[PDB]
């Protein structure tokens, strides 16, 4: 066993030592390797050539800034690669293609600004992909073409300006998608047409003004939609016709003014809703919403309060409806 | 037995007022008002909290026929609660406590049975954007004459704040800080 490193088995645990590069190994039949919280700044070509039998490799919290081409070559049996919390900003297009049995890839908390359209080609056994907390501004249309068995994708905390029409091609088995804390402006749900297995979609804390749906379709698998903390003021009357099995809808802290009865009549499978913090106008317009609440049989965690006119501010909708003779 | 910060409201009428900053005028779902007083008057208005310009919301504490009471409005309608079992204008010190939870109200004279009053149905719960506290009831045409101590309104010791020459406070009329 190499110096400064304790080895429980074929697993090598080399966390929290002052390693500026990967140590050469007396035993090359190691199954796992941990190099966490060292100060590695560079990954050489064929650096892990000795560790052929590696199944998981942890390189998190290192100052890695440059990754040479063919850095991970020969790691055919590798199924987990953690590269989070580094200073990586460029990745050669051939850097992951050899790693066929990869299942979990973490590239979060890095300085990536863009990704090569063929970076994730040939990762068919990939299940989870963490790209959280990067400075990506755009995303290649073909990036996920080969990601057949991916079911978790994290793109939160980036600088995504907007969504490509068919960027998601090949994510047919994706279940959970994280797009929160980006900089989206509008949402055209026709853009998610290719994600036919999605059950949860997180879009909170963007800058979303509009909710539209260009192509009519049925997203039968979507069950949870989190839109908390955007700037939503307008919603096309058919965007929830698309999600018949939607059971959790969160739209707190937006700029919603009211809701058409056409909208609310589609949201009947809901078990949980969130409508707090919106700019509700308490007048005859909210009757659609007020009546729905009486009819509703699901739950809502926080009370829904009027914002306009001023004399109704902060008062629960139903209390204000019955108190001011607004309906019926 | 009356000790605490106290103001003498003598003949001619008097008034202590507090002005909230324009932006921070609070809204409250519940209110807690406690005042220490002594008087011999048959009719007067002790404290009144009025909403900002353009709002009908208000809270008024007053004496009518020697009986202490409270009248308030969340927006829509007036709600009244009064201690009618007995009299408080005997000249001795009393502490009356008022409590509001939305439509509900509570009155309790010092060391007497508590009065609880619950409105029917569902009421408006919010007292909306409080602008001023007017202690004295001069502007209502029923100025108070006597001594007021330990006034408490939603965490504010207003009289104590007047005795500390708070910048917002405006002291007018025949009022003395004994
Ligand atoms: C205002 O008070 C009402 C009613 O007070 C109830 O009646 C009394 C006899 C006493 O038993 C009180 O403790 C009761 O609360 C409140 O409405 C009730 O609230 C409780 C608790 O939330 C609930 O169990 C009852 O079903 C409610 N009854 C009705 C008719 O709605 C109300 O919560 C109070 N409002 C505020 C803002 O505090
Ligand atoms: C470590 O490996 C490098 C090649 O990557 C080689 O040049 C060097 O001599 C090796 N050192 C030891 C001590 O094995
Ligand atoms: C790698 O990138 C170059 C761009 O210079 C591209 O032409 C080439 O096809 C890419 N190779 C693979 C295997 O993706
Ligand atoms: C969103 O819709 C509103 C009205 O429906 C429109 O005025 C606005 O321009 C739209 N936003 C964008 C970014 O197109
Ligand atoms: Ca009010
Ligand atoms: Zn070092």
């Amino acid at each position: 066993c190499p110096p400064k490193c304790r080895c429980e088995k074929l697993l090598f645990y080399c966390d929290s030592q002052g390693f500026h590069s990967v140590p050469n190994a007396t035993d090359k039949g190691s199954l796992g390797l941990s190099l966490r919280h060292n100060h590695i700044t560079e990954l050489e070509r064929d650096q892990f050539a000795s560790f052929s039998q590696l199944t998981w490799l942890h390189l998190d919290h290192n100052q890695i800034s440059t990754v040479k081409e063919d850095a991970f070559q020969g790691l055919y049996k590798l199924k987990e690669l953690i590269l989070s919390s580094n200073k990586i900003f460029y990745l050669p297009n051939t850097t992951f293609t050899q790693l066929i049995n990869l299942q979990n890839l973490d590239l979060s908390f890095n300085q990536l600004s863009s990704l090569h359209p063929e970076l994730f080609y040939g990762l068919r056994k990939l299940q989870t992909l963490h790209l959280r907390s990067n400075s990506l501004r755009t995303i290649p249309v073909r990036l996920f073409w080969d990601c057949r068995s991916l079911e978790f994708l994290d793109l939160s905390t980036n600088r995504l300006r907007s969504l490509a029409r068919n960027g998601f091609a090949g994510l047919i088995k994706l279940r959970e998608l994280h797009l929160e804390h980006n900089q989206l402006t509008k949402i055209n749900f026709a853009h998610f047409l290719r994600l036919s297995s999605l059950h949860t979609l997180f879009l909170q804390w963007n800058k979303i003004s509009n909710l539209t749906c260009g192509m009519e379709w049925t997203w039968g698998t979507l069950e949870k939609l989190d839109l908390t903390g955007n700037e939503i003021k307008a919603i096309d009357l058919t965007v929830f016709e698309t999600m018949p099995n939607l059971k959790i809808l969160l739209m707190d802290n937006n700029k919603l003014n009211s809701l058409d009865s056409k909208i609310l009549n589609s949201l009947r499978s809901l078990t949980t809703v969130g409508l707090s913090g919106n700019l509700w106008e308490c007048s005859a317009r909210i009757c659609a919403l007020a009546s729905w609440l009486g009819s509703f049989q699901g739950r809502w965690e926080h009370s829904i309060l009027c914002h306009s006119p001023d004399h109704t501010q902060g008062e629960d909708i139903l209390d204000a409806v019955a108190g001011f003779q607004l309906c019926w | 037995s009356h000790a605490g910060t106290t103001y003498i409201f003598s003949k001619g009428g008097g008034q202590i007022t507090y002005k909230w900053p324009p932006n921070d005028r609070p809204s409250t779902r519940a209110d807690r008002l406690a005042i220490g007083f002594s008087t011999v008057q048959k009719e007067a208005v002790l404290v009144r909290v009025d909403s900002s310009s353009g709002l009908g919301d208000y809270l008024e504490l007053h004496i009518h026929q020697g009986k202490i009471g409270v009248k308030f409005n969340v927006g829509t309608d007036d709600i009244a609660i009064e201690e009618s079992n007995a009299i408080i204008n005997d000249g001795k010190y009393h502490v009356v406590r008022f409590t509001r939870s939305g439509g509900n109200a509570t009155l309790q004279v010092d060391s007497w049975p508590v009065i609880e009053r619950y409105p029917a149905g569902r009421q408006l719960t919010i007292f909306n954007s409080q602008a001023t506290i007017i202690i004295g009831g001069k502007e209502q045409g029923q100025p108070f004459q006597g001594q007021l101590s330990g006034l408490y309104y939603n965490g504010l010791k207003v009289l104590n704040m007047a005795a500390e020459n708070d910048a917002n406070i405006a002291i007018v009329g025949n009022v003395r800080l004994v």
